[PDB]
């Protein structure tokens, strides 16, 4: 009781019901480092212009 | 004018270099600081971005 299977059958993608659990961590990856301070808040004039030297603005 | 004229204006003067005496000191160390420890708005040296790499699967199980 055996049918060859036709041409590209055996190429396709399947899908099994395994009860194992997912791996978490399948690369046993450290902990990610955290991200650097993020950059927010509003922008206002700069404080006395450049404030390089002579030049007041 | 009254000495009022030049009182005043040195005591404007005065405070608005005052304030950028002490900021040019402050940012000497807020750049040596943030260069040196890096966790900074600015000094972000440039790293591979994360985005590039694939995640699907591919011929050998084990990578």
């Amino acid at each position: 009781g055996w049918v060859r299977p036709d041409l590209g059958e055996l190429s396709k993608v399947t899908k099994v019901k395994t009860d194992r659990p997912l791996p978490e961590n399948p690369y046993h990856s450290r902990a990610r480092p955290e991200p650097n301070p993020e950059a927010e808040g509003d922008l206002k004039p700069a404080k006395h212009g450049s404030r390089l030297f002579f030049w007041t603005m | 004018d009254g000495p009022e004229k030049n009182y005043e204006k040195t005591m404007a003067i005065l405070q608005i270099e005052a304030e950028k005496a002490e900021l040019r000191l402050k940012e000497l160390e807020v750049r040596r600081l943030m260069r040196a420890r890096g966790d900074g708005p600015w000094y972000q040296y440039p790293t591979i971005d994360k985005a590039l790499i694939d995640h699907s699967p591919k011929t050998t199980p084990d990578n």
